[PDB]
C-alpha cells in the first residue's frame, strides 16, 4: 500500500531512516507547509579511526552543520572531567561554504534546518586481536545563555552564550545499545520539536565558553574547541537529538574501524553566491507521510549491528 | 532481511490496521 | 522589450485527560494529566504542583500577586498604600512551590543539572476566606496580562567603551491600571480563575542560568525601563529558572481600616519536562501522547468560550 | 468552500489596491486570543536624483516603511554607506519617544502581508531609466567577540545577517523600463505564523562604541534621534530590494506606496485596548490556497496590472 | 527531420545560439568524445549601463572565466591609447569560486572549457532624446608570452605573459553590424578550434601587464586591469573570439539600456569542494549535432537587432 | 569489425595481467610517424608502518612508478609534508644522469595506459586497517609574482593545479579492509590523443628559492639527486590517491604492481632508434568502446577479481 | 559487515584535391592550386605560398648542413664545419629569409603580432638542381629527418634576493649530430627532391612569439639550457624567430672533397595559414576554409606514409 | 460546576 | 488584473 | 520570425539538400 | 574477470 | 612523373 505516498515523501523517508541502502541518496526536501527556495545539502563522511588500548573514547554527533564529530579520551573506566577538550572532524568542503574568517560564515547562507542524521561503524579488525565493546545513547543538548556580574569600573553584566545538558554525558543513560566490538553499529537520530523551523547562522564562536570567560561561571561540565578560525567553528546548532557513542579498549587490544556518516540539510541561499543556481522550491505538504515519521521515528530501536543497517 | 525491509513491513502494517 | 526567465509556472482518554487537567483540577480526586497531544512524541517527565499557603491581609494596604509562568515558583506578592498601585520603589518577593533545591539546586549557576526543557500546559489559583461575617470589609479583583521575556541594549561608559545586552521583562505595564476585562466582587466570596497559552503551539523553552534579579545587579532600573523590580533574596533558596507562554494573573485585594481578613490561597500546575540522562528523576518518565486534533481543538473553543473568573463558590 | 475570515485573509495578502477598503480581519491559524489589528498605508511622492542609483529595501521592522540610500550610479553599497528610514503615520503616538519606551503600549507582533508599488509620474520627453526588483532572506542574529578591559570581559550584540545579498542582483529578477512601473509581494518564510517580542534600547545597527568591521556587516542601518524612529523588531517576512538608475539629464518622479497586515498584542493600561478582538479560528483551506498562491506567483509585474 | 539529432545535441544547440527564446535549462553540456565529471556554470548578468554624453563607450566580451565585460571610456571620434585601461564587470559570485587571494583560485577547480557566450543589450531611453549608433566586430585575441632580459647583477632573461591580437580594436573590421542605437543588438561567438579542448587555471594575475613591467617592452596596444584580489582577476583565457561593442554618442544625449549575458561552462571539480556533489557525466558523442554545429555557425550573420533575440 | 591493432590497444589499455606477453603495439588513432612503444612494470614489497597513514600518488609522470608519504595516524598531510619518488627500472638508461639532459634520446611521449594494485602477505593474525581510493584531476600550470630585486622585475614559475583534493576524501570512492586488497585504473581526460614536450631542469616542485606560501600548493614534492630520479612532464591522465592506514601493534605487508602502455618519439642519434616501427591506422570502433568501457567501469575493485 | 558502496557507475572534392597538390607535388602544376585544409575549421583565414630561388656554391673541403625548419618568414638555416666532421657547440646557424619578411613580421622585435596572431602549416618542400658541368664535380647528398620541438628549462640564479628562471630552449636538436637509419643518399649531380608532414593527429593554430632572437637568450650561457649549438638571427631589423609549428625538421649534408667545384640551385616551398588581424591590411585578401573531407585526410595519411624519403631531381 | 459548564460547550458542537 | 489572476489559480 | 525558426529553417535545408 | 567484465561491457 | 605516382598508389588503395 506504498501508492497512498507521494515520491517527495517516500524520498524524505530513505534519507532519513536508511541511507546506505541505496546507490544513490533519494531525497528533494521536507513535505512540510514551507514551499520557498532552499538548496538540498548531502554530506558524506569516510573516516578511519583507531581507538587507543587502555582509553575511553567518547565520539559526539552533535547538529552543528559542516561538522561530523567531537572527539576526546579519558582514562579506562572513568568518565569526561573538567580538564577534558571535545575536538571536531569537518565534513568535505567546509570552507568552500562557511568562509576562512570568524566573522564571514554568512556570506554564502542566512539560515538552515536539519532533515536527517546518520552513523555507522564498520570494524576492521582480525578476529584474534580485538576486545572491547561499544555504547550508545541519547542525550538532548541545546544551547542557552548565561548572566554574570562582572567588576569593572563602572561595574556591568554580561551576557554569553552557554551549553545546556551536557550533563547526560557522564552517565549512561537508561536507554541504551550494549554489544561487542566486532559487530559494528549504526544509529539514526529525530527531530525533537513539534514541526521544523529555520535556525539563524551564529558569527564569532571558536570555543564554548567563549575567551575571557572562566569555566565554572557558565555551569558547563567540560569545554568544546575548534582551534584556528581558518579550518573549523560553530555556526549554530539545530534541533536533533545529540548520539553519544563510548568505544572501550583494555590494556593489548588491536581496535580498528571505518567512521561513516551522512545528512540531509535545507539551506536558505543568498544571490550573491554561487550554490543559488542548484537551488529549488521545497516539496508540497504530505500529512500522512509526517506521521508515518513520527511512526516510524517511536517503532525503531536504539541501534542496530553493522550487518543490518 | 535489512532495515528498509523492515520499515516497509511497519508501514504496511501500520497502513492495513488503520 | 526586455525577456524574462525562471518564471514560476470522538476524542482519546489521553486528550481528555489533558482537558481534566487544563480546566478542571479541583473536581477530581487524583490529578489526571498524562501530556499534550501533539505531534511531539519524546521522552518527556510530567510533574503536577501545588501550594495551600494561610495569609493574612493587612489592614490600610493594597496587595498585588502575580501568578507568573516562572517554574518553581508560586507567585509574587507586594503591598502598598490604600488606594494606589505599584511604583518605583516596590520590590516584588516569590513564594516557592515545595522541592525547589531538589530540582534546581542551592546556586545559581546550577539549574541545569536535572532538565534543559519545559512547556507549560496549565496553571491556575484560588482563595478561600475564613473569616467571619462581621470583621471583614473589601473586595476583590483579577485580570490578566501579556508580559514576555525579551532583551535590552545600552552603551556603558568603560576604558575602552563598550555595549552591553541584558534581560529585561516587556508588557508589565498592564499592572499599573486595571484592564477593561476583569472580575470584581466582595472579599467573602472567594476567586478561581485559570490561563492558557498565548501561542498557535507549544514549544520547549530552555533553563536559564545566573538570574536573580530584574534587573541584574550593576544595573540601574532606568536603562532597563521596567516600572518596578522583581526580587528572588538568596541564591540558596529561590531563584529565576525561565519564562513559558502563558499569560500572567493579576489579583488586588484592597482592605478598608479596620477590616481583618484572613483566606487559603491555592496554585496549580501541569508542566512538561525533558530530563538528563544521569538524573534520578529519568526513571519516572515516559513517551508524549500522539496526534490528536479534536482535543486541540476543543481547547481553543472552551478556551475562547469561558468567563475570567468565578467566585469560590465554583471551583 | 472558504469562511470570510480566510478569503479577507487572502484580500489582505495578495491585492490590497482592488477594493475600496483592507477586508482583512485576522489570521486564520490556531491562535484565538485577543490582539489589534492595524493596517498601516504611505503616500509618499519622490523625485529621484539623476546620475546616481537609489537602493530600496522593504524590511518587516514595525512603524517604518522603507529604508533609502544612494550610491555613484554603476556600483553598489559599500562600507561608507548608510540607509535611512521613513516612517509611517503616527509612530510616536505608538512607540513612544524614548529609546527604552518602545515596549508602553504593545508587547508582541506578527505580519500578515507586504506589499510595495511604483506609479511614474513623467510625460513621454523626459523619462529615462530602469527598475530591478528582486528578494532576500535576511534575518537578524547575534555575534560574539572579546574586548580588553580591566578586567577583560566578551560581549554580545546583535547583527543583521544575510544583507550580503543586496551586493548582486540574482539570477531570479524582474527588470523593465521605468515607465512601466512595478508591484511586488511578500511572503511568510516559515511554516507557521507566530509572535516576535518588542526590542527594547536599539538606535543604530552595529551599536554605538562597537566597530563595524567586527560585526561583518556590509554597511550600516541608522535611524537618527530616538524622538523620530527606531528599531522595535523584526519579523518572518523576505526583504525586496529596488534598484532605480537615472542618467544624467533625465527627470524621474514617481509615486512610492507600501502596505501592511499587522496583529498586535495590546497592554491592559493601554489606550488603544478597547479597539481589540478575538482572532479568527482555524481554517486549512484558506492556508493551502494561501501556500500554493503564494509559491506560483511571479516576482514582480509592471504597475499596469496591480 | 529533426528526430536524427539526440536530445543532448539538441540542449547544445540551443545553450549555444538562442539562449532567451527559452524559459529555463539552456542545455546539458558538449556532445564530444569526452565523457568525464563535469560541472555546467549557467552564468547570467542584468547590469543597467549610462553612457556619458561626448564619449566612445568600448565594451570587450572576453572569454575570462567570472567576468562579464571590460569597459573603457575614450572621448568621440577616437580609439583606445596606451593610457586607456579596461576594468571588469564581474559575474554574481566571484569570490565564492575563485576565492579572495590572488594564489587561491585552483581551490574549487582546475580545468574549464567554453560552450557558448552570448550578449544583448536592449535600449531604455525614449524616442526624443537619443542620440548615436552601435557597432560590433569580433576579433582572435590570444594568449602568449614575451621574453626580454633584465640588467640586474647577474644579468638574466624574464618570460611573462602577454596578449597578442589586442590591434583588432584600434580599427572597425570589414565584418562588422552596425545600425541606429534605439533598436538594441545580439550577437553569439563560436569555438575557432577544429575541437573542444580544456585549459588550465593560472594564478597570481591581477594586471596585464603585471607590476614592475613597463608597457611597452610588451608590444601590447594598452592596459587590462582588476583592480584588487579580493574582488577580481584574471584566471584563464578560453578558446573563443573576443567581442568588440562601440557606443557613440553626442552632445546632449541621453543613453541608457540594460545589458544582459550569457555562459555555458563546463568545469572540472575537485573532491574537497561542495561543487563535486553536482558533477554529472558529460554526453556522449553525436555527429549530426558537431555537424550542424559549424554549419549554423558559418550561416549567421554577425549581429541581430534586439528585437530579433 | 575490430582489427588487431585495436585489440592489442584495448588489451593494454585494461586487463594487463591476464595473458603471458603484452598484445598492445600503439594506439589506433590518425597519427601513422615513427613511434618505440614501451611496457613499464615495477615489482615491489612494501611493508607499512604502524601508527601512520601512507599515501601513495599514482602521478603521470614518465619513469617515476608513484610517490609517497607519511604522515600521523587520523590526519592529513600539511604544509610540512614532502612526497618522495620511487621509479621505474631504467631511468638513468633513458633519461641521463643530469638535470639538462632528459631530452637526448627522446622528444615526446603520450600515455596510453597507467594501472596499479596491491596484494596482501600478511595471515589471519596480523592484519589490521583498510584502504581507501579516490582520483584527483591534477595538472601542470604556471604562477607569477613580483621580486624586489633592483631593479624590480617578476618571475614565471611552474606550479601544480589540483593538488587540494587529496586534503579530503571525495564522495566517489573505494573503501573495504586491507587483507582484500585493491586495483584501480585510469583514463584519458582529453578528447584526443596529442603529444607533450619533455621538460627539462625541474627536480623541486616548487623549484628553489621560492617559498611554499608564493606558489598556492599544499605541500611539497621532491625529487632529490639529479643522477637518480627527476621530472620530465606530465601526461593526460588523471591521478589516483590511496590511503592506507595502520593501528598501533599490528603488521601488515603487501605487494605493489604498476604498469604503463606508452609511446615515444625517438632521436635518429639515440640506440633506440632501431627497435621503432610505425603507429597502426585508425580505427574507430576500437575508440568507441574504449571511451564506453572507461566509462562505464567502477572505481577500484578487490584483488580477487 | 561489508562496506556499503554508492555512486557506482566516396570520391573526393575539389579542394581536398588542391589540398594533396600543394602537399605533395608542388612544381609539376602551373599554378600552385592550394586552397585550405579541409578540417572541422571554417573561420576567417589567410592562406600564403611562399617560393624561393638562390644560387648557392659548396666550400671544398668543408661539410654543409642545411635544416629545413617550420619557421615562418623564413627559408632554412645554414652552417658549415670541416669534412668528415658534424656540428659542435661553437656552431652557428644563420637564415635566409623568404621574399618580403619586413612587409609582414615589422621592423621591431615586438611588433611580431601586429598583422597576424595565429598560423598553422600544410606543405613543406625543397630540392636541389646542380648547374656544373660533368668534369669538375665530386661529392654526395644525404638527406633525413628529425623530430624538433619547442619546451622551455627552468635553472635557479644567485642574484639579491636568489630567485628561479624559466627560459625557451629546443629539445630534440640532438638527431643532427648523426646520420639516421632512414637516409636518402647518392651522387651530387643527381640532385635530391624531398618533403614533409604533419607530426600531429589534428591541425591546431599556433601562437607567434615576441622578443626571439637568438636561443639560448642574451645573458644565458649554452650550458644552462642543454642545447648542442646556437640559432642566432642576426639583426632585429632583419630577422628572427616568430614561432615554430607542428612540422618534422629536413637535415640536409653536402659533402665536397678538395678540389671539386659544386654549384646547384636551391629552392622551398611553403602551403601555410595565417589569421589576421581586423586592423591589418591583409584582411582583404582572406577567405573561409574549406569544410570537412574524410576521404581527402585518409589519402594523405595513405599517401605520407608509402612515400620515399627522397628522390632525384629527375623525378621531382 | 466547572466541569459541568465544560461539557456543556462540548455537547454544543 | 491581478486579482482575476489569483482566481484562475485556484480553479 | 524569431531565431530559432531561423535555426530550424537552416536545418531543414540543410538536411533537405 | 576483468578481461570477461570487458567482454560483458561490449557485449 | 610524381602525380603519376600518387594516382597510382590512390588507385592500389581503393582497388
Amino acid at each position: 500500500a506504498l501508492t497512498r505516498l507521494s515520491q517527495p515523501g517516500l524520498a524524505f523517508l530513505k534519507c532519513a531512516f536508511a541511507p546506505p541502502d541505496f546507490n544513490t541518496d533519494p531525497g528533494k526536501g521536507i513535505p512540510d507547509r514551507f514551499e520557498g527556495k532552499v538548496v538540498s545539502r548531502k554530506d558524506v563522511l569516510n573516516q578511519s579511526i583507531s581507538f587507543t588500548a587502555g582509553q575511553d573514547t567518547f565520539i559526539l554527533i552533535a547538529p552543528t552543520p559542516g561538522v561530523a564529530y567531537w572527539s576526546a579520551s579519558v582514562p579506562a573506566g572513568t568518565f569526561p572531567t573538567s580538564a577534558t577538550t571535545f575536538n571536531p572532524v569537518n565534513y568535505p568542503g567546509f570552507t568552500s561554504m562557511f568562509g576562512t574568517t570568524s566573522t564571514s560564515r554568512s556570506d554564502q547562507v542566512s539560515s538552515f534546518r536539519y532533515a536527517s542524521m546518520n552513523v555507522g561503524i564498520y570494524p576492521t579488525s582480525n578476529l584474534m586481536q580485538f576486545a572491547g565493546s561499544i555504547t550508545v545513547w541519547k542525550c538532548p543538548v541545546k544551547l542557552s545563555t548565561v548572566q554574570f556580574p562582572v567588576a569593572t569600573d563602572p561595574a556591568t553584566s554580561s551576557l554569553v552564550h552557554t551549553l545546556v545538558g551536557l550533563d547526560g554525558v557522564l552517565a549512561v543513560g537508561p536507554d541504551n545499545f550494549s554489544e561487542s566490538f566486532i559487530k559494528g553499529v549504526f544509529s539514526q537520530s529525530a527531530c525533537n520539536e513539534p514541526d521544523f523551523e529555520f535556525n539563524d547562522i551564529l558569527e564569532g564562536i571558536q570555543t564554548l565558553p567563549p575567551a575571557n570567560v572562566s569555566l565554572g561561571s557558565t555551569g558547563q561540565p567540560f569545554t568544546m574547541d575548534s582551534g584556528a578560525e581558518a579550518t573549523s567553528g560553530v555556526v549554530g546548532w539545530g534541533n536533533m537529538d545529540t548520539i553519544v557513542i563510548r568505544v572501550s579498549a583494555p590494556e593489548g587490544a588491536v581496535n580498528s574501524a571505518i567512521l561513516k556518516a551522512w545528512s540531509c540539510i535545507e539551506y536558505r541561499p543568498n544571490p550573491n553566491a554561487m550554490l543559488y543556481q542548484f537551488g529549488h522550491d521545497s516539496p508540497p505538504l504530505d500529512e500522512v507521510a509526517l506521521q508515518e515519521y513520527r511512526t516510524v521515528a517511536r517503532s525503531l530501536p536504539v541501534a542496530v549491528i553493522a550487518a543490518q543497517n | 532481511a535489512s532495515m528498509w525491509e523492515r520499515v516497509k513491513s511497519i508501514i504496511k502494517s501500520s497502513l492495513a490496521a488503520a
